[PDB]
């Protein structure tokens, strides 16, 4: 039976991560200033290509 | 309206459920009916004077301590001649003077009153709900 | 044949399904509860400190 | 610190997510004490951590003690892989602070 | 051992009807002397307790005395020629653990084996270590 | 059992293991179990009459 | 009838609708506020709707041109429909939000730079995929062309050719591979995990390594023909990163800092395996398919099962005789001792430290003992089941394989519980007197019996194993597995048990709170918060609880 | 009061009532050997008085509650210092359900796979203990008050009915269906069928009526009506019993009898069911009640007994004709030696009624306490009568009787099954089963297997006389028993009282039943 108590400590931790991961979403989305400096950054690639 | 403690554990009275009381009654019939087959007997009657004004406050029983050193003293000592059984209605009041008495005693009282003085039990001898 | 023996058996065989019944219940019930507990954000004792219980009172002098 | 002592455990474990094992315990504990004596290097006015340390060295006495009696092939697996002196119970310790 | 001598306090409790001591076989058995003895009224086991349902009689309870022999830092053993001087003129229960079992001094002295003298019931005063 | 020096705990084994959550002993929850695979309380009667 | 309504529970309109594409992109807007007052959303409705017709080509928007982009596309207004409002909860409108197949990917909020408006379309198109993309230089003259009828630089042009130009990314392959590996779409599952291996795509190994080597041993598993053990065995030792839990048959043949830096060194993908469920249900399926060969004749099996019973001695001649070479071998070749994911790096560690067995005296084979044939035909036929699909069965023969060296064959031929379980507290004389010939015969797995397994933890046994694996790889939480271990625990006998522990001690370690003496004012250790170990229940010390002002969650 | 409670208001629950309930089970926790609650009987040990308790898990009753429970009684009746004895159950919804169905049917198979059909010495042994446990429930020499506290299936009844003081209280069913499964009434219940007023008892056992609460009483199953408080109210003040002398002890017991309420199911039902089964054979009986059921009365009467006798024709013509016929022979047998006993001792129906009145409390008159004798002795000799037909008849149906083997099964495969309702289908002289059996001594019937005499020489039912003082191993204590041989010195007889011993034992009884079951499955390969 430790071997069934496993595959539910394996879900329990899981949902565990999935929150923390939308909670990362929230502030990649809140911070503006990192995206804008990554599409700029994108931009300056782009113009050395060229 | 209140700011005390409030229990949370609530005890029962087996002494004083209805069978028991069934019981008693059924016990101390029996004790009654064969006193009252004798004759010449009387029967004392104590209470309190708030849950009786017209009842004598002074009977033959009544001793009257008067002294310091006879504080110890019972006041019911010499009710044993005179009366065959004292029903009481105040054990918690009277129980230091109906302890060790030489007649039988009936006492009415509540629950409460003998969770809170269970020692009321050693100078009972019937009891009635 | 026996019918004593062929009882005895039908007896074992539904003693067994129901104490399989009995057994899956427990384990969904024990396993719902201890999910429930592991998703719940750990509480917060928020209630009054333990000075007073800090000192004991046990047996004094000797023989405690 | 959790990073060490996870990979520790992922080394010396029973299962994915045995921590409590002995051989687990015993390589916990021997992170924790090392991170216990960098701070106290650093922080050598922290009076308090050295009485941790105390108590941790002698818990990890204890699991080394039992771990040795309840599997001794496993116990030297442990050992050398912490690099961590294989001591032995066979019979009890001495009085003697030279021995 | 430690668990008997733990239950001695929860045998000696009064105005109590029931109370718990800490569960082992060996209190499982030195109960069921007692209880052969018509010391107490009953005992259940539930897990790491056992509740002993106690025996009264006008008031006061039937075991009056426990007096604990051998405790587990000191085993007590007597041949059965020092067992009837150390038992001697009394109705206490002596409580005996021998290679036949937990049994009582006076099964002990009829099978003249040696054994391990654990607690008095009700000995009075009568204790020699 | 009084002297447990080294010699006597050594002697004194039967297993590896001692598996305290293994053993048996009769309880109120094992008996409410077997009763399931096979209580409801009752107020008292007043006896008015 | 819109999926997005009907997710938030109700009929809410969806003007956009009036073989559903996986990429549906809602345009939320709220025209309704401002009617008379075209405001900012006016303005980008008429810019998506005079760009995306241009950006994708067909030889809000015309019924052609709903129906030729490649994604479905419904807008909402948030100032109309309460209930998508609460559903989306956009904080800003307008806004352009992209479902995958019922699943929130990404969200464009407003007042976005037009190369983030063409990477998200671009976006929204890759991870979708008569239809046609505009070249990326000619995006810009598209993008021109359309910001002219709703009404360039050096470096606007630069920007938006390239990102027009860049191909599909980490996040796409890796969302787009999850799902269809979680629908079991072979096809799919091959083309992604081949477009992830590509040799360009070697820089992002550090993100795809896992999702890689998992799609592989998918792959391999799902497989028509029985999974090839040797091929596993690779997958698996660069999954476990090693290979000292692998059978054996199957394994392939200085500074300070830098030695001890090297001990908190493993190779192997565990985050992966102790967070993704799906992982370590690979893994145990893995190992389930390890358990069985693959020249097995079906028929043969079928037969040799039912003939032998594990004990008949009069028949267990006749049985051996008639056995072919091929199941011979398969019932020879090796098979896992412990889950693989269990007993990694020292499962070559020696193990030293009973009574009468039903395996035969001297037996060091499967063929040596009649049960242990029996044993290994059942884990066979169970694994053939469980890859083939029949849960149900395949856990019937593998608990009824286990059982049969758990406890006696006669006593697993009962398919029922013990009729009394011996060793309790009150044992009768009835069953005492009853308890047969087959008590002493106490053993498992062949080699260690039932008395070793209990004295080590390392010990390992193949029919254990087989039902911890397919546990493992159903999930605790599947109908048929909890229907299995509550057979198992009822047939084991064991039903029913309560533990009985006594309680720790109340001693810790360090002593009590000090207060250091003088005008410092230091705990010379611990602090005023301190609970003693002797001290009443929380609930016992707090009787009223939290207050109604209290706060439900204590998290800053 | 218009939208306000009031305690006078119909439906006012009391918090504190409901709050302090309690589970009745819970009273009898601490009652054991071990503690463990797992013995057939229980017994708690108090002051003044003895307490048995019925603790088997389905109720049955089996050998091993059988020595138990004789061991206890025995005690109990010999000790002095415990002046009466209280018997109840532990179980939830049984008082006792009577001897174990499977073990009779393990009995019937037994028997009937011999060729001669010899009675096997486990079934000797068993209905043996049955009779002496049996007996001495009826004849025990101190007052025993005894619960049917749960309902009493099959013959289980007997032992509250036979007591000195049997009681009954709510929820006390009274099931004796025996012909049901091809099974007689034993240990006692014939006796107790018998000694009813008319033929109630001889309907009962043959319709299978259920009979609860006050029916008992006002039927006279049950001489009183006490309720299960009272039985721990006794074992905490039963230490007055040894402050006042036997019979005032005895009349205190009565403080704890209640009055029954009035209503009576069968009240206007006993002539009828006397005038239909006062016949001297179930063939007349039926005829009757079909008579009955074509009466062609449209009155209201006429109806309401036309449909009584349906539902009485309905419920005979399921059950076993030769069980029927049995049962119906020894309950008139036991009727009508009570009968011949009363006319041959003179005495009339009043007086016959004021004999009666004794029983149901104490004498304080010394007309009172010769009418108990009469009482007494009429009741011996008809319980002693009852019992050695009963064990006649269940020894001859043992060896004989097919439609018990089947009986039995379909019992069972019911109790198991819900659906297993199925009806056996069934395929008569008196004498033929009432007369003596055959025995070994240096008697028409079934062979009893030799090596049943070691115990029973005779397997004739036979009153075996006990001592009534407890025995010591003192020479003094022993020399004042009234038992006492100067001759011997010894106090009782020590070669029988070896045998008495090895027969109530249930470690050699569970060997040889173990060791017949092996044998019994041998017969199966031969």
């Amino acid at each position: 039976e430790k071997k069934v108590t496993q595959s539910l400590q394996t879900a329990r931790v899981s949902r565990r991560k999935v929150a923390h991961v939308l909670w990362l979403k929230k502030l990649q989305d809140s911070s503006d200033f990192l995206q804008e400096q990554e599409e700029a950054a994108r931009g300056v690639a782009a113009l050395a290509r060229a | 309206m209140n700011f005390n403690r409030i229990p949370t554990r609530l005890s029962t009275h087996y002494v004083c459920d209805p069978y028991t009381t069934l019981m008693h009654y059924r016990r101390t019939f029996k004790f009654l009916q064969a006193l009252k087959a004798k004759p010449n007997c009387r029967a004392l009657c104590l209470g309190n004077k708030n849950q009786v004004i017209s009842w004598p406050k002074h009977f033959d029983g009544l001793t009257v301590v008067t002294s310091a050193v006879a504080a110890q003293s019972s006041i019911l000592s010499s009710a044993s001649v005179y009366y065959s059984l004292i029903i009481c209605l105040d054990p918690v009041l009277f129980a230091k003077h109906l302890y060790r008495i030489n007649v039988p005693v009936l006492g009415v009282c509540t629950p409460r009153e003998i969770h809170e003085h269970p020692e009321i039990l050693k100078v009972i001898d019937y009891l009635l709900p | 044949e026996s019918f004593f023996l062929s009882l005895c058996e039908l007896e074992q065989k539904k003693r067994t399904e129901r104490a399989i019944q009995h057994s899956q219940d427990l384990w969904k019930k024990r396993t719902a509860a201890k999910d429930a507990h592991s998703e719940k954000t750990p509480e917060l004792y928020d209630g009054p400190f333990w000075l007073k219980f800090w000192r004991r009172k046990k047996r004094p002098g000797a023989r405690g | 610190h959790s990073w060490r002592k996870l990979q520790l455990c992922r080394l010396l474990q029973r299962r994915p997510f045995d921590t409590g094992s002995p051989a687990v315990q015993l390589a916990c504990l021997t992170e924790k004490i090392l991170n216990v004596r960098a701070h106290l290097l650093r922080h050598f006015r922290d009076q308090q951590k050295k009485k941790v340390l105390s108590i941790w060295l002698s818990r990890r006495h204890r699991v080394m003690k039992y771990l040795y009696r309840v599997d001794f092939n496993l116990y030297k697996y442990v050992c050398q892989q912490l690099r961590i002196k294989c001591v032995r119970f066979a019979i009890p310790d001495s009085r003697d602070r030279q021995r | 051992m430690q668990r008997a001598c733990e239950m001695v306090v929860s045998l000696l409790r009064v105005d109590a009807l029931s109370q718990r001591c800490p569960f082992h076989v060996l209190n499982v058995q030195i109960l069921d002397l007692l209880q052969r003895e018509g010391l107490i009224r009953g005992f259940k086991v539930d897990g790491t307790k056992i509740d002993i349902l106690l025996k009264h009689y006008k008031g006061a309870p039937v075991i009056r005395n426990i007096r604990v022999v051998s405790k587990p830092s000191r085993d007590i053993w007597l041949t059965p020629h020092e067992l009837k001087f150390r038992t001697r003129f009394n109705t206490g229960l002596w409580i005996m653990q021998t290679s036949c079992g937990v049994i009582s001094h006076r099964d002990c002295l009829r099978m003249g084996i040696g054994g391990k003298m654990l607690m008095a019931i009700n000995n009075g005063y009568q204790h020699f270590c | 059992r009084l002297h447990n020096s080294h010699q006597a705990r050594v002697l004194r084994r039967r297993h590896v293991y001692r598996d305290k959550h293994l053993d048996h002993v009769p309880t109120e929850r094992a008996r409410q179990l077997a009763e399931q695979r096979s209580r409801v309380k009752l107020e008292k009667e007043k006896f008015l009459r | 009838s819109h999926w997005l309504a009907r997710r938030a529970r109700g009929s809410r309109l969806a003007t956009g609708r009036s073989e559903s594409k996986p990429v549906t992109v809602v345009y939320a807007h709220a025209s309704s506020m401002e009617t008379t007052r075209p405001a900012s959303s006016a303005s980008l409705s008429r810019f998506l709707s005079n760009l995306l017709p241009r950006l994708f080509l067909f030889p809000f928007l015309s019924p052609s041109q709903r129906q030729s982009l490649p994604f479905n596309f419904v807008t909402v207004d948030v100032a109309a429909e309460p209930r998508l409002g609460a559903f989306l909860a956009l904080p800003s409108v307008p806004a352009l939000v992209c479902f995958y197949r019922k699943k929130l990917y990404s969200v464009l909020a407003p007042g976005a730079s037009d190369v983030a408006l063409l990477r998200f379309l671009k976006e929204a198109a890759d991870l979708s995929e008569v239809c046609s993309r505009v070249s990326p230089e000619n995006v810009a003259e598209a993008v021109h062309g359309a910001r002219v009828a709703a009404a360039l630089t050096e470096t606007e042009a630069v920007a938006l050719e390239g990102a027009w130009a860049e191909r599909k990314d980490v996040q796409c392959l890796l969302t787009q591979l999850g799902v269809a590996m979680t629908r079991e779409q072979a096809e799919e599952v091959q083309t992604l995990k081949n477009e992830l291996v590509a040799e360009d795509r070697s820089e992002d190994a550090v993100l795809t390594g896992g999702r890689r080597l998992f799609a592989e041993l998918q792959l391999q598993l799902t497989g028509d023909s029985p999974p090839d053990r040797e091929a596993l065995s690779t997958l698996l030792s660069d999954i476990l990163g090693s290979a000292l839990s692998l059978p054996e048959s199957l394994q392939p043949p200085t500074g300070y800092a830098e030695q001890w830096a090297s001990l908190y060194q493993i190779e192997g993908y565990w985050n992966e395996l102790e967070t993704s469920p799906v992982c370590a249900r690979l893994l145990a399926k893995a190992t389930v398919a390890l358990f069985d060969h693959e020249q097995v004749n079906l028929q043969e099996l079928d037969l040799c099962i039912d003939r032998a019973s594990g004990e008949d001695d009069e028949e267990w001649p006749s049985i051996r005789a008639s056995l072919s070479e091929s199941l011979k071998t398969a019932l020879n070749a090796d098979e896992p001792v412990r889950p693989l994911d269990e007993a990694v790096h020292y499962a070559h560690l020696t193990m030293k430290n009973l009574r009468p067995s039903f395996f035969f005296l001297g037996s060091t084979a499967v063929l040596d003992c009649p049960l242990r044939t029996a044993s290994r035909l059942r884990r066979l036929k169970a694994a053939r089941l469980f890859h083939g699909g029949a849960y149900e069965e395949a856990l019937k023969f593998a608990v009824f394989a286990y059982r049969l060296e758990c406890q006696g064959p006669v006593e697993t031929r009962r398919a029922a519980a013990p009729e009394h379980v011996l060793g309790k507290w009150r044992d009768e004389e009835a069953a005492l007197l009853a308890v047969d010939s087959s008590h002493d015969k106490v053993g498992g797995n062949g080699t260690e019996d039932l008395f070793d397994q209990m004295a080590c933890a390392r010990a390992g046994w193949p029919a254990r194993t087989l039902l911890m694996a397919m546990y493992m790889a159903l999930g605790a939480k599947h109908p048929a597995v909890q229907r299995s271990r509550a057979e198992l625990e009822v047939l084991l006998g064991t039903d029913g048990f309560v533990p009985v522990v006594f309680p720790h001690t109340r001693a810790r370690a360090g002593g009590k709170p000090i207060m250091m003496r003088g005008k410092s004012g230091k705990w010379h250790w611990l602090g005023p918060y301190w609970k003693p170990p002797w001290a009443p229940s929380n609930k016992a010390r707090w009787p009223t609880g939290p207050e109604e002002w209290a706060w439900s969650d204590p998290t800053r | 009061v218009r939208t306000g409670f009031f305690r006078t208001d119909p439906g006012f629950i009391d918090p504190e009532d409901v709050l302090f309930a309690e589970d009745p089970v819970r009273t009898w926790s601490h009652a054991d050997g071990g503690g463990d609650l797992a013995e057939e009987v229980l017994e708690r040990s108090n002051v003044g008085m003895g307490t048995c308790i019925l603790n088997n898990a389905s109720g049955v009753l089996n050998m091993k509650g059988l020595c138990g429970l004789f061991r206890k009684l025995r005690d109990l009746e010999v000790n002095p210092l415990k002046r009466f004895v209280v018997l109840t159950s532990r179980h939830r919804h049984f008082f006792s359900t009577g001897f174990d169905l499977k073990e009779l049917l393990f009995l019937a198979e037994l028997t009937q796979k011999s060729t001669e059909k010899t009675i096997p010495l486990v079934a000797l042994w068993q209905l043996r203990n049955l009779c002496d446990v049996a007996y001495l429930v009826h004849n025990y020499t101190k007052p025993l008050i005894v619960l049917m506290n749960g309902a009493t299936a099959g013959s289980g009844a007997s032992l509250c009915c036979l007591a000195n003081r049997s009681a009954a209280y709510h929820s006390s069913s009274f099931t004796c269906d025996p012909t049901a499964y091809g099974w007689i009434p034993d240990s006692g219940m014939s006796f107790v069928l018998a000694n009813l007023r008319g033929s109630l008892g001889v309907f009962l056992a043959l319709t299978g009526h259920t009979l609860s609460g006050p029916d008992l009483i006002w039927s006279g199953l049950c001489k009183h009506w006490i309720s299960p408080e009272a039985l721990p109210f006794l074992e905490l003040t039963a230490e007055k019993q040894l402050e006042v002398s036997e019979r005032e002890a005895a009349v205190l017991l009565e403080e704890h009898f209640l009055d029954a309420p009035d209503a009576y199911s069968l009240d206007d039902w006993e002539e009828v069911i006397h005038e239909h089964f006062d016949a001297p054979t179930v063939a007349e009986v039926r005829a009757r009640l079909k008579a009955t059921a074509s009466r062609q009365s449209t009155s209201v009467e006429g109806q309401l007994h036309a449909a009584w006798a349906r539902a009485v024709l309905d419920r005979l013509a399921r059950r076993s004709p030769l069980a029927a016929d049995v049962t119906f022979a020894l309950i008139r047998t036991v009727q009508q030696l009570k009968k011949q006993i009363i006319q041959d001792a003179g005495i009339f129906r009043s007086e016959w009624h004021k004999i009666r009145r004794t029983g149901l409390s104490v004498p304080f008159t010394l007309q009172g306490d010769c009418r108990k004798q009469i009482l007494e002795a009429v009741e011996d000799r008809l319980v002693q009568e009852a019992l050695q037909l009963e064990l006649r008849a269940a020894l001859r149906l043992l060896a004989w009787s097919t439609d018990t083997i089947d009986g039995l099964r379909s019992e069972c495969a019911g109790r198991l099954n819900p659906e297993y309702a199925y009806r056996p289908q069934w395929k008569f002289h008196k004498e033929s089963y009432l007369t003596p059996l055959q025995d070994f001594f240096p008697r028409a019937g079934p062979h009893i297997s030799p090596s049943c005499a070691y115990f029973f020489p005779t397997p004739e039912f036979t009153v075996t006389p006990r001592t009534f003082f407890p025995l010591s191993a003192h020479p003094l204590i022993r020399r004042i028993h009234p038992d006492f041989d100067e001759e011997t010195g010894n106090d009782h007889n020590p070669y029988a009282m070896h045998k008495l011993q090895m027969q109530w034992n249930h470690s050699l009884f569970i060997q040889e039943r173990m060791q017949a079951l092996r044998h019994f499955r041998n017969v199966a390969n031969v």
